[PDB]
């Protein structure tokens, strides 16, 4: 019914985004069928001076769009969910309504069009298509990948949502149609602003100029194709013959056994810079140099020259080092530093995907022994370094395949820096290209299990003064499958435990805060939006054989079967557990967020959110600390202790 | 004269500058300074340009209420509930320590609830000849909140286009829980409007006093409004809907009774006679059902049941009608002319053709003297309760 | 002081032997269990129900009709028994409802046996702030009350007294348009006051039970009370 577009004619790919981002715009609106436009709409259109064209039927609207795109002749079309729903809707409408000259949507003349990113890319020949969803998923990690969450996070602005049901009601007044049109225009502006802020186009151009593939394939994501073309260019340049196209499996990293508990003294953390590429460059690991046929091959002779693989990975490493030097500069704009961080993360992922493509069974350059050898050498390096650091009368408490955590047990900063420098020199003396650096110095650290620890990182400012920043790794507070209530309570508990107060006061503070939470949850003063659980779907909702026992797919079939926009693979679903009164299990009582404020018989299940959402997080967090137990938390929250542990009378 | 919306942005700067009664608006909401931050915890909502609806705003004193809102110039102002903390700092408050504590008892009457009885105007507009139905509502509720419940401090304000709001602000009323508000709303509700059901008023032989004194009041205005002014018994589709409420067994006699007459007065007389004849041989109080279903006040549950629900503040300017929301004089409710209510354009014209008492030189003085009387009366209870 | 029915607040401060400590708990459990049988096997109005329940109350030395002054011992027995039983039946949610239902039934029985005229002082002795009306006031509003009456048949305003209550406390009544409201005060028949008394007792009982459960770990530290807190459903 409504389509709005914005156009810029001098967008530069070798310079920052233009300000303002747009120079032209237009919009078209049409009536559905049975209804009619509210009267005096033309007079209001002339009054407000809006570049809007009113059409008679849908066919005229399609003709207007296909005629306008020819005159504008865009080269990059950016949108949201273009590859999933929008383009299919447009193409199917063209076919069913018999629009003229569909080949105007691309840049080539054709006769018959295929249907279902293969079909879309074929139908849009000659024009790049950019989807903010794919690029955002590739560059930034968020909780949900809809338009609202992206606008909330990237742009820091709230966006109004118009439901499907209310569309019929707003056909009565001219102002309501104007509001709909303005909302569509605002959505287009938000999409353009997100694209300009993420700097998607320069990164895509740089990656395509590095790998050498086609630019349109870069914007669709995926890491195998770039590596395939990169290795193809590398081998063709040196007069080779490449394999023809096709018409767990090996040992990985080593993680040390941790020492669970709480640490008040300073902790050093030593980390390797670009471990696996450094190994490849160090031991001349390449296709030409290593013999092959689950067996680990032997290292090659050191006299032979460098192979194809390390020379190509060296360039990526050097580019990342170049970006970090620019990052080092002082007095930089806050947005520029984030753009550089995204750039270096993308380059790091490109460098580390070259190793991953060696173990992909469908890759054009599949070679298991090479990955097995690099993993074996990584494990050997980790073990040797751990032995050498233990030899110096020092303690190691954790390490994950490239890192070592040392408990210095001191309290002065200068000496711990000196010890870190000494160990750094001792480690770096052995190897040629590999290097080790002090990633950070911790103040207080709570280590729960493997890959689970919270800490305070010491950030120096000037003249020996230092601040502390809280960081988390692997806890339940950083995952998307837990309610915001439990995450906030866990964050409060972590903040209390890691403080400098006495161990006596923290228990009392936790008790008071837990009692307040227990009262407030039953009272009902907490908003509904904090009871949501978000889960991602891997397969299509109709394809799940166990649909009954899984809550999120159960909500997904409902939202597909009654609602509008259809959720597909990769999308996220939000569900809340409520009281139905049918005496089924908790996992079979999931309901949509909009299903609670519309119906009357449903109410929030406080027992589930108070005995299975809050309690497990605070019970797992406070395990290494004394004075707090599961039964005490159960009593504090107002629960029945009989379930958790009790038993003996 | 017709109000011009296009000049609304220009006049709004002047009205908020020299006409808005700031002193009494602050003295009312501060409630005598007895409570430690009773004003600083109040939620105001402002409707700015471009249809921007911002919800949480707070103020520190009179000076902030002056300068902050002068720099904004909102189209509409709404007053919320007194929250536990300052509403503008709601982002940083604790997880669940933010909840409402007190609010006045608000009652809203909307003209759109009388669409199935109305035969003259549109759903969104009014005419003089039917506006009396509004007063027929007030005298039913005004008595009910005065004698039955004993509430003393009530303010009746013109909504601006199609209703009158009632604020109850007695000291005990402001702290009532939601259940008591729902109950007091139910006690005043009689017309059970279903899914477009013809019959919406039901009763038994036993008569509650609240539903009998209401009949005693409605009898005074029924003959003037329904039988002469409304004249709902003139042609076939005028009394077919009336007969729909009546059991079909009497339609045969009633059609012949209404057929040979000329105006609604004898229509009502014959209808009463036949209804009494039906009662004698069979009670259901047929003659009262039609009056109660055509004329009893209807209230919205949603506007009043909640504790944090926003409502338009007095002395605001409606974007369309331009009329200032003015209080009603309780002792001359029958002497109120809706179309006499001054417009922002008219008062601005008066001000242009002219310690700050410039509202006294404008026609707004008689309509703010009632506000001053309300505050003076409330101060009487203030000093009679605490000091005695 | 009206030791024949009492809202249980102001926990006691006396000290007792442990044998009496266990005997009080077991006797209260026995009586409260037999209330279940009496309420299940019979109906709430037969003379046999009253006779059996009062005979059992006499058997276990528990308070009943107030016409014989100094039964201080049954008063003390019941006062200690309720508080000692509060600790046990506050653990599981299947036992809290069982406690509340049968205690409310017992209070209903104790209320039904007050003769006619000691009720007024009791209402003031439980912090309830209720009032009665004289005969002249009853005659003044006779027609108004009988018109405001519920589906109760007949216009005869019997000898049952009419009570005067703040309106906010009669939410369950004036919501249904079944009472008379005047000057912010509700007028109710004596039959319906039982419902509001029990409804207001229930909330306080539940609040007391909840506040005891969370401060009950401190009491488990005593080694002499472990058998009692775990073997009252054994
Ligand atoms: N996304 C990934 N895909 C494939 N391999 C990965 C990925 N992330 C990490 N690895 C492997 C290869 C890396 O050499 C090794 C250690 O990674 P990590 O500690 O994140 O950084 P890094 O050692 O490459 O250096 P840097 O600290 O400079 O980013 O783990
Ligand atoms: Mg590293
Ligand atoms: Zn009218």
């Amino acid at each position: 019914i409504a389509m709005a577009a914005l156009v810029h004619h001098s967008f530069a790919l070798d310079k920052a985004a233009p300000k303002p981002p747009f120079q032209s715009h237009f919009c078209v609106v049409s009536k559905p069928k049975d209804c009619i436009f509210p009267y005096a709409f033309k007079e209001v259109i002339e009054k407000k001076n809006v570049k809007v064209e009113v059409a008679a039927t849908e066919r005229t609207l399609l003709g207007f769009f296909l005629a306008k795109v020819h005159k504008i002749d865009p080269d990059i079309i950016v949108g949201h969910n273009i590859y999933g729903f929008e383009l299919e809707v447009l193409l199917q409408r063209i076919n069913v309504c018999k629009a003229p000259h569909w080949s105007k949507i691309g840049r080539l003349k054709r006769s018959n069009m295929p249907k279902l990113g293969f079909g879309e890319r074929n139908a849009t020949c000659g024009r790049m298509i950019c989807d903010v969803e794919i690029s955002a998923k590739e560059l930034i990690r968020c909780k949900s990948y809809h338009l609202s969450e992206l606008v909330q996070q990237i742009l820091k602005t709230e966006r109004v949502v118009i439901p499907m049901e209310n569309i019929q009601n707003m056909y009565s007044e001219s102002s309501q149609l104007l509001y709909l049109l303005e909302h569509t225009w605002k959505d287009a502006k938000f999409i353009l602003q997100i694209m300009c802020e993420l700097n998607v186009l320069p990164l895509a151009l740089q990656i395509t100029n590095i790998a050498g593939n086609i630019m349109s394939r870069t914007l669709m994501g995926g890491r195998s194709e770039r590596n395939e073309f990169l290795l193809l260019h590398a081998f063709y340049e040196n007069n080779y013959i490449v394999p023809d196209k096709q018409i767990a499996a090996y040992a990985g990293g080593l993680v040390l056994d941790p020492k669970v508990g709480f640490y008040d003294k300073f902790i050093l953390l030593l980390d390797f810079n670009s471990l696996y590429p450094s190994i490849i460059q160090e031991f001349n690991i390449c296709f030409t140099t290593v013999q092959r046929v689950e067996q680990i091959p032997e290292l090659p002779d050191p006299s032979l020259e460098m192979g194809i693989l390390p020379r190509e990975i060296r360039k990526l490493v050097e580019r990342r080092k170049q970006v970090k030097q620019l990052m080092k500069q002082q007095d930089l704009n806050p947005d520029l530093i984030l753009q550089y961080d995204i750039r270096q993360k993308a380059l790091k992922l490109t460098a580390n995907s070259m190793y991953g493509c060696l173990g992909f069974s469908y890759s054009r350059f599949y070679a298991k022994p090479l990955a097995a050898l690099v993993t074996y050498k990584g494990r050997e390096i980790l073990m040797h370094t751990k032995e050498m650091v233990q030899k110096m009368n020092l303690e190691v408490i954790y390490g994950d395949t490239d890192s070592i955590m040392i408990n210095t047990n001191s309290t002065n900063l200068e000496e711990v820096f000196k010890l870190g420098n000494k160990v750094k020199s001792e480690v770096n003396k052995l190897y040629k290209l590999l290097e080790i650096d002090i990633d950070g110095v911790f103040k207080s650290l709570l280590l729960l299990k493997k890959k689970k620890y919270a800490a305070l990182v010491v950030e120096p400012t000037s003249d020996g003064n230092y601040v502390t920043k809280q960081e988390l790794k692997g806890l339940d507070i950083v995952r998307r499958d837990w309610c915001d209530l439990a995450k906030d309570t866990g964050n409060f508990v972590i903040g209390q435990i890691l403080s400098d107060q006495s161990r006596d006061t923290i228990v009392e503070n936790i008790q008071k805060r837990l009692i307040e939470i227990g009262e407030n949850v039953l009272n009902g003063s907490v908003p509904v939006s904090q009871f949501e659980i978000n889960k991602a779907l891997t397969k299509d909702p109709q394809d799940y054989p166990d649909k009954k026992s899984l809550p999120h797919v159960h909500v997904a079939l409902w939202i597909n079967s009654q609602g509008g926009r259809k959720v597909k693979a990769g999308d996220t679903v939000s569900y809340v557990i409520c009281q139905d009164g049918s005496n089924l299990t908790a996992s079979q009582r999931a309901y949509a967020p909009e299903q609670l404020q519309k119906q009357d018989n449903l109410t929030i299940d406080t027992q589930y959110y108070l005995a299975q959402q809050i309690h497990p997080v605070v019970a797992r967090i406070c395990e290494p600390i004394d004075g707090i137990d599961a039964v005490l938390i159960a009593t504090w929250l107002g629960l029945d202790p009989t379930q958790f542990r009790v038993h003996h009378y | 004269e017709t109000f011009d919306p296009t000049e609304l942005p220009e006049l709004l700067k002047l009205y908020y500058r020299r006409l808005f009664p700031y002193s009494q608006y602050y003295r009312w909401l501060n409630y005598g300074g007895v409570i430690k931050n009773y004003f600083q915890h109040r939620e105001f909502s402002f409707t700015l340009k471009d249809d921007i609806y911002i919800r949480y705003q707070s103020f520190n004193n009179q000076s902030d209420l002056e300068k902050e809102m002068q720099k904004m110039n909102p189209y509409k102002i709404d007053i919320g509930a007194v929250y536990s903390h300052r509403p503008n700092q709601h982002n940083t408050v604790k997880l669940g320590a933010f909840q409402a504590q007190e609010k006045e008892l608000v009652f809203d009457i909307d003209m759109t609830d009388y669409d199935d009885v109305r035969r003259c105007c549109s759903s969104a507009d009014i005419c003089p000849k039917c506006w009396t139905l509004m007063t027929m509502a007030i005298r039913i509720i005004d008595r009910a909140l005065k004698e039955d419940f004993g509430f003393k401090h009530r303010l009746w304000v013109y909504s601006g286009r199609r209703g009158v709001h009632c604020w109850v602000c007695d000291e005990s009323v402001r702290k009532l829980s939601s259940a008591v508000r729902s109950g007091i709303v139910e006690y005043l509700s009689l017309v059970k409007g279903g899914q477009d059901v013809k019959k919406k008023v039901h009763l038994s032989e036993k008569i509650h006093p609240f539903i009998r004194k209401s009949i005693n009041i409605i009898k005074k205005y029924f003959e003037e409004y329904a039988l002469v002014n409304q004249d709902i018994l003139e042609n076939k589709e005028s009394w077919d809907k009336i007969l729909a409420l009546v059991p079909e067994t009497i339609h045969d006699e009633l059609q012949q009774s209404f057929q040979k007459s000329h105006n609604s007065l004898q229509r009502w007389e014959h209808l009463k006679k036949v209804a009494s004849r039906y009662q004698n041989n069979i009670g259901p109080w047929l003659e009262w059902e039609i009056m109660l279903q055509y004329c009893f006040p209807r209230l919205d549950i949603n506007v009043s049941k909640g504790i944090n629900h926003l409502l338009k503040s007095p002395f605001s300017v409606h974007p369309k009608t331009g009329r200032i929301s003015v209080p009603i004089d309780l002792q001359k409710v029958d002497q109120f002319d809706p179309f006499t209510v001054p417009t922002i354009s008219f008062i601005c014209r008066e001000l242009d053709a002219i310690r700050t008492r410039d509202y006294k030189k404008t026609s707004l003085a008689p309509y703010v003297k009632v506000f001053e009387h309300f505050l003076e009366n409330l101060d009487k209870s203030r000093k009679g309760e605490l000091l005695k | 002081y009206p030791h024949c029915l009492q809202f249980y607040l102001q926990p006691p401060s006396e000290n007792i032997s442990l044998i009496e400590f266990e005997n009080l708990a077991i006797d209260r459990v026995k009586l409260l269990k037999s209330v279940e049988n009496l309420g299940v096997s019979y109906v709430k109005g037969t003379e046999q129900y009253q006779s059996k329940l009062e005979s059992e109350l006499r058997k276990l030395k528990f308070s009943y009709r107030e016409n014989l002054e100094d039964e201080y011992e049954p008063r003390r027995r019941d006062h200690i028994s309720h508080f000692i039983l509060r600790l046990a039946y506050c653990q599981s949610e299947e036992l809290r409802r069982w406690f509340i239902q049968q205690e409310m039934d017992l209070l209903r029985f104790r209320f039904s046996i007050l003769p006619k005229d000691k009720i007024q002082d009791f209402l003031k002795d439980s912090q309830l702030q209720f009032e009665a009306i004289s005969d002249e006031e009853k005659t003044l509003r006779e027609q108004e009350i009988v018109a405001s009456s519920p589906s109760l048949s007949g216009l005869k305003l019997g000898f049952e007294s009419i009570y005067k209550i703040p309106f906010a406390d009669a939410l369950d009544l004036f919501r249904g348009r079944k009472v008379y409201l005047e000057d912010g005060f509700a007028y109710v028949p004596l039959k319906d006051i039982v419902a509001i008394i029990l409804n207001e007792f229930r909330a306080k009982l539940s609040k007391a039970l909840a506040l005891t459960a969370r401060s009950l770990p401190a009491v488990q530290s005593d080694e002499r009370l472990q058998p009692l807190l775990n073997h009252l459903s054994h």
